[PDB]
DNA sequence: TCGACGAAATATAAAAATTTAAAACTAAGAGAAA
């Protein structure tokens, strides 16, 4: 992480190369997807950037259209645009622990944590970057089992943040 | 044998349900095997099922078929 | 400490689990595996009052699932009285207790590869393996072998493959390690056997294998006309609420249900001591306790 | 596309509100299994309107077996009256549906290994265990048994438009899985 | 000796409803050993 970070920032690339940067990707690798998972909302001052974790591709049915699964197929909630997709999420040598699942898993992993990014715009629901996960990675807790940590310095700098974003 | 399921006709004509009777009566018989037979039998046989509920037989027989072997 | 106490049980997991690998003859990476499958385990409340078996059982399949291997579940469940269908449902409710994703595919090319060296095995080792999986790779896209055991049409295969080569081996001699019944055995291989116009059966079969629809499952054979013959609108959906309101729940409607019912809703009175005395014969001590 | 489910079972429960005993129940019966040394509950067979609700000491009764909606509710008020008749008052209110069964062919065939594949996020594939892809549906809450013969199980819902509502989101997912 | 059928075992989704482990989780108790 350390050796990435200061290489990274040792911190640009070829402008207007962006657009076309994006490349064939093959079945079979998992994909992760923007926030407009199945609804699109005005997440709080988003900086997640792309709030969610990954899923698997199966099909594709043009370059600007993956078939991957998310919901149940009613109303077309499986397929997106490329632009809402990415690719890496890859070394677990780097970050040794797994995607919470559960909420008895969240009860016991709950104190274990590494920043909180927003709230969840629709009614409560709090989205967190959890300790020795990737950054892309992203997990969601609810006020259940969100009184039995250090929360406290958690929505103070969460606080913070909202006040140098506004 | 033909003759244990006539048998089994007579006994449940007789009375209701009587697994544990029939089960003690024949020591190679369980629970599972009468409602597997009972179960069969509501529904293949929509006239004997009827014919029982309407005969409705006296126990002349279970009675001193439990002290034979007993 | 909190710390002090998951070490210990980590330590008997790890006992376990190297104890049934001892047996298993499974790699040192699908162990690891395993044993971070029960790392996660633990950490979503592990299912108490199991068996110890039947969990390390269930990790170490997933393990040697997620790469892919040839280990079958009577393999784990080979010491003398297991109840392999046990491990199979603890495994089927720890698949939606753990969450498993990218799941492993079912293809029984592996299988034969295993299956090879103990029964129908060659001096090459390089002809009937071959063979079997050549025919099972274009009998898969028949759309006939689904869900249908993978073991049981390894064998199959395996089979036919001893049936179109020469091989002076027993028939029966395979269900030492394939364990599949010789019905549903006999019955795929005469379904492969009225699937394929057997051209070229004695010397070797066809090498252009295309089968473009035109075959059937049997399944679909049996039920999908429901019977022997020897988008829609929503206004079309009717809510059942007004099924439920249809009867009437009042305190007063208790003599709407008389069609002989009300004649004859439990035993007479008379036939109570008749009763009682055989009830007092058999059914006596089975209330005293 | 026009295939209905067709309403197969119905597993409903209510409550009679009274802490009884079923030894009273059992010993006037015409016909009722029941086994003191295993449970204190009571399994009881009617031949119409074809069920088999199984009775509790608690004081209520779980209605299962039930071809139709009006008979589930019919069988429980002669339930009630039997309850009545025997030994105690024990009052039918608080009706409650649980899950609903339902089987219905689609009539084309349906790959399955692409679909154990593509939804096993829903999909729980186990050959070796079960013939059928376990269709682990969220929202809504049904779970479906998908086989390569069409039939399929429908379980779950604890409604008739539910399980239409499932029928016709799961209908596109077998469109796309057709056999040609 | 190949074909012909019957039938329990599972999933299945609930409501339930008494007993049985049963394995994480604490907590003494000894034994080391600078």
């Amino acid at each position: 992480i350390q050796t990435k970070e200061q290489l990274e920032h040792a911190e640009m690339e070829t402008n207007n190369n962006q657009r076309r940067k994006p490349l064939l990707l093959n079945i079979g690798d998992h994909v992760l997807v923007h926030r407009d998972a199945y609804f699109k909302k005005g997440a709080y001052m988003k900086v997640q950037q792309i709030y969610v974790g990954p899923f698997r591709v199966v099909k594709k049915i043009n370059d600007n259209a993956y078939e991957l699964d998310l919901n149940s197929h009613k109303k077309k909630h499986r397929v997106i645009n490329v632009q809402f997709l990415k690719k890496f999420v890859y070394r677990p040598d780097a970050y040794p622990k797994n995607k919470p699942i559960s909420s008895t898993e969240r009860i016991k992993r709950a104190h274990e944590v590494t920043a909180l990014i927003g709230i969840d715009t629709t009614h409560k629901t709090y989205l967190c970057h959890m300790q020795d996960v990737d950054p892309t990675l992203s997990v969601e807790y609810s006020e259940a089992e969100f009184c039995q940590i250090p929360e406290r310095t958690r929505r103070s700098i969460l606080a913070n943040f909202r006040q140098l974003y506004e | 044998t033909v003759e244990e399921m006539i048998k089994f006709y007579k006994a449940l004509s007789m009375w209701g349900t009587d697994f544990n009777l029939i089960s003690q009566l024949y020591p190679y018989r369980s629970r599972k095997q009468v409602k597997a037979k009972f179960v069969n039998e509501e529904k293949k046989r929509p006239i004997l099922i009827e014919l029982a509920l309407r005969s409705k037989l006296p126990p002349n027989f279970d009675e001193y078929c439990c002290e034979i072997k007993k | 400490s909190a710390l002090e106490s998951r070490e210990a049980t980590l330590n008997n997991a790890r006992r376990k689990l190297r104890a049934v690998s001892y047996a298993l003859h499974i790699p040192e990476y699908i162990t690891d595996a395993a044993f971070q499958w029960y790392k996660l385990a633990l950490a979503n409340n592990f299912v108490q009052g199991r068996r110890s078996q039947n969990v390390i059982a269930s990790c170490l399949y997933v393990a040697c699932r997620k790469e892919k291997t040839h280990h079958m579940l009577i393999d784990f469940s080979s010491r003398l009285q297991v109840s392999v269908y046990s491990i199979g449902a603890t495994f089927l409710k720890m698949v939606k207790k753990l969450h498993i994703t990218e799941l492993p595919l079912a293809d029984p090319s592996l299988f034969i590869q295993h299956f090879a060296e103990k029964l129908d095995l060659a001096d090459k080792k390089i002809k009937v393996v071959k063979d079997a999986v050549k025919l099972a790779q274009r009998m898969s896209k028949d759309w006939m072998f689904e869900g249908r055991r993978p073991a049981g049409i390894a064998g199959a295969c395996i089979l036919l493959a001893c049936r179109m080569n020469n091989l002076r081996r027993t028939h029966t001699e395979i269900v030492a390690v394939s364990h599949v019944a010789e019905e549903t055995l006999q019955q795929r291989l005469n379904e492969f056997k009225n699937t394929k116009a057997a051209k070229l059966s004695v010397q070797k079969f066809r090498e252009n294998d295309v089968e473009d629809g035109e075959a059937r499952p049997p399944s679909f054979v049996k039920n999908r006309k429901k019977e022997r013959k020897i988008p829609r609108n929503l206004h079309l959906l009717p809510t059942t609420d007004t099924y439920l309101s249809k009867v009437s729940d009042d305190p007063d409607n208790l003599e709407d249900v008389d069609d002989e019912e009300l004649n004859a809703h439990l035993l007479n009175e008379e036939a109570s001591k008749l009763k009682e005395r055989i009830w007092i014969g058999l059914n006596a001590d089975f209330l005293l306790e | 596309s026009g295939i209905v489910p067709t309403l197969q079972n119905i597993v409903a429960t209510v409550t009679l509100g009274c802490r009884l005993d079923l030894k009273t129940v059992a010993l006037h019966a015409r016909n009722a299994e029941y086994n003191p040394k295993r449970f204190a509950a009571v399994i009881m067979r009617i031949r119409e309107p074809k069920t088999t609700a199984l009775i509790f000491a608690s004081g209520k009764m779980v209605v299962t077996g039930a071809k139709s909606e009006d008979d589930s509710k019919l069988a429980s008020r002669k339930y009630a009256r039997i309850i009545q008749k025997i030994g105690f008052a024990a009052k039918f209110t608080d009706f409650k549906i649980q899950n609903i069964v339902g089987s219905c062919d689609v009539k084309f065939p349906i790959r399955l290994e692409g679909l154990a594949f593509s939804h096993g996020t829903f999909s729980s594939y186990e050959p070796e265990l079960f013939p059928g892809l376990i269709y682990r549906m969220v929202k809504p809450k049904i779970v479906l048994l998908i086989f390569v013969s069409g039939k399929i199980v429908l379980t779950g819902a604890k409604q008739r438009e539910e399980i239409y509502q499932a029928f016709e989101a799961i209908y596109p997912v077998l469109s796309e899985f057709r056999k040609m």
